[PDB]
């Protein structure tokens, strides 16, 4: 039912483990240049 | 455990006398005072519930670490936020009745470092809480309480830094 | 292209192409390799050009980004990058090309009336693709730098 | 030839030269004359590979500076701060600047000098502090470099902290949390405790 | 097994079970024989 | 690059720590790299330095320790 | 714990945007080797006394570390080391099941280089058990689905080394 | 202290015999790729500065522990970390060039858990930013040296805690 | 020179160089002939790098060209280019000598204290070697710039 | 090896490794297959090369065969052989780690007061490895044999 | 403690100017000769112990100074010598690698004059000593590597005299 | 403060508090009551000095405000003048102790290598904090602004 603080960094803050516990990606976006320059239309076929 | 009277039967007792007159002194300095710590620790415990309210609001609240990539983002961490600071709400109004930090050097800063540190909890985020809390509580409490109570969030979050 | 610009040069006079003309086809096509090999590497690092090369721009000129100038603002110095990221995708289509031929049917007829009319300077635009030969260069190796740098000096010749 | 059998036993701990019949011989005789002081020739063994071989590869750069003071300075360390004036050279020239900033303090110029070897200093030979009672003579002893857990800065650090979180009578009674066995931190194997 | 079917006959609970395992000479030998005693105290006080 | 000197460092503390005196004036060569904090070490306990003179080194080098 | 689609919905959770086009194609190539996963499971659980068999056979036995003078030598020490040798295999067929190596850092991998010191087995003949363990295993199930199990049996062994 | 190379000298050495054929294969392994290594030993001592201003202004900067109360609110302890985080990058380019982590044990790994609950850090934010200084280096030295790198970089988390 | 290097550490043990040490005394004696003629295709294309690498400073730091920087005045980046050659004229004594210790007692001992006090950015300075790097890297051949490469890469990282 | 030499080295400087170091371990791992091929030929070429050696030894010094001696005993030349081929053990070592390092730890630091204490003369041991080394020089090629000799002729100093 | 490499150095760097075609000619002058320079050194470590074994034999032994009433009639006397001509002949060799005499100079040559006349050692048998060292190398390394020995030799026997 | 300062000297020299150190002492705390009433003034008035200093420091350094400098963009230039709010914050801790270990334990030992790793110049702060003593000295009166004007005069040789 419970488990002691120190016994908790040997079973969660191990590689694998640490994206269920903290931030780790935290993706920066599309630039703004790149979202300016596409054509909202992103899939066309016989119109191209 | 202690407090102001336990301090001071403790330290008459292990000199092996009676109790005497300077050390009765310190404990009319401590019933002096007691009046002021009853009337104050019970405003705080019907507001117990609307301090953590306010201070979450002061100082927590629409941070980066309300939003994803914060700490508190799921509802599972967010209930905990409140609970892990309920405890310093009704431990401080313990050492205020008792006139002795020695329940917060025994119950509420033992893992403070470990256990924050091993859960992903920001220190630095909790220091601001308390001192968010603190504002309201002596706004809460009044002045002369304010300060008394002031002793005992400030000896949690020295402790805990 | 070379097949494009030698057909239709055999089309008015109106009969076959050349073995003089045709070995440049040649020549074209066995060399074709090398230069989407020039090309796929700009395209794999096509945001880390256009981000320096803005800012290697603001910082020679700041008049620009400054406040009063065209660019000013987040939303105006996004597309003031936009403007610098449209050339990096002719440049690299003039790469596999071979010639500059589609850039000069499409980047680069009626620009001197479109940023006169814009409002930017066309003098700090030429400034922005030199800032930009200069990153993609050195983002190259040695003996293909130059090749792609003369498609990039097409451009500042047009603008100047 | 006693004077530089100590000088050894000082520095490595033990007689190295009878023990592993081995020790740099050029350094003796730069000693025997009577050319370099005796402060020197602690200096010039303490750059020594011999003594990189033997007390600085084989710990942690926070456990050296505790295994240094014991080899030159002849105590343990006093302060924090007197720790982290120390842990700042190792990291400006590693182990050469280490035993040049130590060597040249005024502490080992007050008290040894200039032609005496260094001696440790325990208790009843000078005053000793109660800062530090306990983890100086656990550096005194013969078993001190396999302390490979640093001593004081693990309670330099923690006189400032609240009550650490472990069990409550001692660490060394706190097993590992997995799924079976019953280890346990064995306070004799490595020290830990 | 004359621990283990007293539980499945349903003659004893599991509560009564655990009680009738941890007092068996090979749980006696794996955690308190070879073990300080603060420490069996703690490690029994861990499992159960 | 090493270089001997001739130096005289009374303590000023032996009366009051009550040690063994050792008898100063004393010769040896002092590396060029480690000189200047045991010269300032020398005026902290206010002992006169007598002679310097560069053992061996070749004062002018650019490279060569 | 985490598997390879709750791993990718939480690296997706915590930036706080929906499941894009980016993070489809990770979900996208698990569901193409989903077929192929379980049908490498149930190869291992069928063999599961003899990849345990042929692994030790190829290091351990008739060498001397069974020799008297030996730390397998015991045979309550040999029925552990077998079972030691158990639990590797076992939780390798969950990473490989799950994709993700993550119920590996949590139960196999919670101390076990320290506790393998304050016991005094030998690691480096562990490293050479299961990579015995890793030839056995692919020639077993197949070249495909033995290149995934390989993972998983090397991450065991960069966690011990 | 070991080496890749010394370590199948030793591990051929208590066993008493000669190099084997598999061992020579081990120490033809390491040959082969011995000079991917160096060339990124340079590239890596070239911007030691470099990833250690941008792992840190990855995932460490602009949170609460640069403000008040946290960690890193000092210049005392902001300097003390870069020195506390130079370190973790030049052991790993060691480790790197000897194949071997027995560097990182006996001058890093050793103490480390115990300081850093002693001196009261963020374990939680320190293999954090050992983490965020793993993408700066795959994209420094590019994708093979990089994830030769990520051995030696999650040897440090694992053996952080 | 790593003869040098070699021999402080066969003294400090007082024993003779071990045959492990002389192996890499006979790769490098067998290699100075090599050695020598790196330092002179730099040599002789002195002065097209530091005319090359100034221009390719400029663009990538203009902070410096600006007024108010280090530099400004044309009397001025002439010491600026000249602080650049010193350190071209190093790499060609560091190369020969197989060692890096002709860059470390010249250049790299106190140059975080003579640059801190001068005023210059020395992140500019090692940008500016690092400008010096791409160019002169291009003029030798690729297996003889793995070598020399690495003489121009520790003045990168010593500098800042 | 050579790489943990050239890294305790730099780890006690507190600096990254010099590229007059990184050339060292470069052009080691080039000429690792030169010597593992001495690995191959040394380990094949055991039973034969220990019994003619041993034969040279009992004519040179008889005195360990003799009575008065230590191995006069049918079982005590058998531990005298074994100790010829410990150390025949550690010499394919070090021709592989390319130092003297697998020679250092296990082989000769204490043998001068462990044969002290035995009562075997360490004079005498320092023969058998030089009549083991003209054996070893004998079976290899001398531009080999004078590297692989040159790792004997260490020990035998370093024994007398 | 400065090389035939480095000392064309200084002297290019005392001037200033680059590497010119004089620097070019000395350098070339060095790495022909070097060659033969390592296979000389190799055969003086060989034979480290058997050189002197014969050096005193020649010249000290069977005199006044190693009979009673003379210097060396102590065994620690006996053992210094030894130990001073394994010295004369190892830092010869550190000059002989490096070509100059600078290695020479610093370490050995500042002592030796002053403290000989200190402790009585007979410098005037000291040198035909060394002298006589130096003929008995030229037939173990060969004449055309005898030579540049012999300049070093007499660097020694002049800073004796 | 000044009463840690005297102590910790006493107690090295392990004697009681001298005569000297009790009217130090004295001394400073009959100034205590004036010493508050200028550190408040600081606080008092602490928006109207970052903000004047703010103004005074980017028109003397334009190349830290101009793109390409570091504080560049309007969430950076936000956080310079907190990267000054907390140096004022500082000073009032210094007035009240009466000395600069408020300032040297929290604002001075680690700042040279924290603004390296930062990529701000560090003697843009030393002009700074210099153009913040000149908005301070107009605050108070004559003979507390040479009091409360050292200890910007302290942090200015910290920097520099
Ligand atoms: C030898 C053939 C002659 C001789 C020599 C002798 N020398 C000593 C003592 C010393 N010699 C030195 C000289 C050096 N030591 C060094 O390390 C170096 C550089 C590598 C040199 C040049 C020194 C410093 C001493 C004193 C150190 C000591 O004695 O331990 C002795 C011993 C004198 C004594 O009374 O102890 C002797 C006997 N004697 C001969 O027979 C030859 C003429
Ligand atoms: C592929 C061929 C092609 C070109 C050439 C092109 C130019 C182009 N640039 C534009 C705007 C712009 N371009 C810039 C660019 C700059 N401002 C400066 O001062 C700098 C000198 C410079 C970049 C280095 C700015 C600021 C605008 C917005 C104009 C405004 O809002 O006033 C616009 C109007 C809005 C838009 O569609 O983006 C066009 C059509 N579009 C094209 O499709
Ligand atoms: C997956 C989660 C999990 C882990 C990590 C686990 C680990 C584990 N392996 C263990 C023992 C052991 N481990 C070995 C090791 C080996 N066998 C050999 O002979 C070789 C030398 C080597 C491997 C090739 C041995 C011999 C023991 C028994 C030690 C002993 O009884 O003294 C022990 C001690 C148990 C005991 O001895 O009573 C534990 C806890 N059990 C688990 O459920
Ligand atoms: C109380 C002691 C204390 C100090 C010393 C301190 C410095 C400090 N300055 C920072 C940033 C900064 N400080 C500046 C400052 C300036 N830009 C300029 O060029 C001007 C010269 C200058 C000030 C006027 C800038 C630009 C940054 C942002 C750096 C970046 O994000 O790249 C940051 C990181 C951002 C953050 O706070 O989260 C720290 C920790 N913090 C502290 O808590
Ligand atoms: C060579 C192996 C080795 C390491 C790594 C090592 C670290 C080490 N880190 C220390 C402090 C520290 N280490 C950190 C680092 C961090 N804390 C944070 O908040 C961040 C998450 C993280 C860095 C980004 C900090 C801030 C301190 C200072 C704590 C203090 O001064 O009290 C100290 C105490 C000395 C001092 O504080 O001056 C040591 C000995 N010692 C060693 O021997």
């Amino acid at each position: 039912r419970y488990l002691t603080p120190g016994g908790l960094s040997l079973r969660s803050m191990r590689v694998g483990t640490l994206a269920e516990k903290m931030t780790m990606v935290k993706d920066e976006p599309t630039p703004r240049f790149v979202e300016l320059g596409t054509p909202t239309d992103q899939m066309k076929g016989e119109l191209e | 455990m202690q407090d102001a009277i336990t301090s001071v039967i403790n330290s008459s007792d292990v000199q092996g006398k009676y109790l005497d007159a300077s050390a009765i002194q310190k404990l009319k300095a401590y019933f002096a005072t007691g009046e002021l710590r009853v009337r104050a620790a019970t405003t705080i415990s019907a507001n117990a519930a609307n301090i953590v309210k306010e201070a979450v609001a002061k100082s927590l609240l629409y941070s980066d670490i309300t939003r994803p990539g914060g700490n508190m983002y799921t509802t599972r961490r967010y209930a905990a936020c409140i609970r892990d600071l309920d405890y310093y709400l009704r431990y401080a109004t313990y050492a205020m009745l008792a006139g002795d930090p020695s329940i917060l050097d025994e119950r509420v800063l033992n893992g403070l470092k470990e256990t924050y540190n091993s859960l992903g909890v920001p220190i630095g985020a909790t220091v601001q809480a308390i001192q968010a809390m603190k504002e309201v509580t002596a706004g809460l409490v009044g002045a002369d309480a304010g300060k008394e109570m002031g002793i005992y969030f400030d000896y949690i979050c020295s402790g805990l830094s | 292209s070379i097949v494009t610009k030698s057909i239709v040069n055999a089309d008015a006079e109106a009969r076959y192409l050349s073995p003089g003309e045709l070995d440049r086809i040649k020549s074209f096509v066995t060399s074709g390799e090398r230069r989407v090999r020039i090309a796929e590497t700009m395209t794999g690092a096509r945001e880390r050009i256009i981000k320096e090369a803005g800012n290697q721009l603001f910082q020679k000129r700041p008049d620009v980004v400054s406040p009063g100038g065209n660019a000013y603002g987040e939303e105006m110095t996004a597309t003031c990058l936009r403007d610098l990221d449209y050339y990096l995708r002719l440049i690299t289509y003039g790469i596999v090309a071979g010639d500059v031929t589609p850039i000069e049917e499409i980047g680069v007829v009626g620009v001197r009336e479109m940023y006169k009319s814009l409002g930017t300077p066309i003098e700090a635009v030429a400034e922005g693709v030199r800032a930009m030969k200069s990153v993609a260069t050195s983002l190259l190796s040695g003996e293909d730098a130059a090749e792609a740098g003369a498609y990039f000096d097409y451009l500042i010749g047009a603008m100047s | 030839l006693d004077v530089v059998k100590a000088a050894y036993r000082q520095v490595f701990e033990r007689d190295i030269t009878r023990a592993y019949s081995q020790g740099i011989s050029d350094l003796e005789s730069k000693f025997k004359n009577g050319e370099i002081s005796t402060k020197e020739f602690i200096r010039r063994l303490g750059k020594s590979p011999l003594y990189r071989q033997q007390f600085y590869s084989r710990f942690v750069n926070s456990r050296v500076v505790e295994l240094a003071a014991r080899h030159f300075l002849g105590r343990g360390l006093s302060s924090p701060e007197e720790f982290s004036k120390y842990f700042a050279i190792v990291t400006k020239g590693g182990l050469a600047a280490l035993v040049d900033a130590m060597v040249d303090s005024t502490e080992y110029a007050d008290y040894f000098g200039e032609e005496t070897v260094p001696y440790l200093r325990g208790l009843g030979t000078e005053a000793q502090e109660c800062r530090n009672w306990g983890p100086q003579i656990d550096l005194f002893n013969y078993s001190a470099p396999f302390r490979k857990v640093p001593q004081f800065v693990t309670l330099f650090g923690d006189y400032k902290q609240p009550l650490r979180d472990q069990h409550v009578y001692g660490i060394g009674n706190d097993p590992l949390e997995i799924q079976f066995g019953a280890i346990f931190p064995k306070e004799t194997r490595s020290p830990k405790n | 097994t004359v621990a283990e079917i007293k539980l499945e006959n349903g003659d004893i609970t599991v509560r009564e079970f655990i009680r009738i395992l941890a007092k068996s000479d090979v749980f006696r030998n794996m955690y308190w024989t070879s073990l300080y005693v603060c420490k069996a105290i703690e490690y029994i006080h861990r499992r159960l | 690059r090493s270089f001997k000197v001739t130096a005289c460092v009374p303590s000023q503390t032996r009366i009051r720590t009550q040690r063994e005196l050792q008898n100063t004036y004393f010769t040896k060569l002092v590396p060029y790299d480690n000189w200047f904090r045991e010269q300032q070490r020398i005026m902290k306990m206010g002992g006169k330095i007598v002679k310097v003179e560069l053992a061996t080194g070749k004062p002018g080098t650019n490279t060569g320790l």
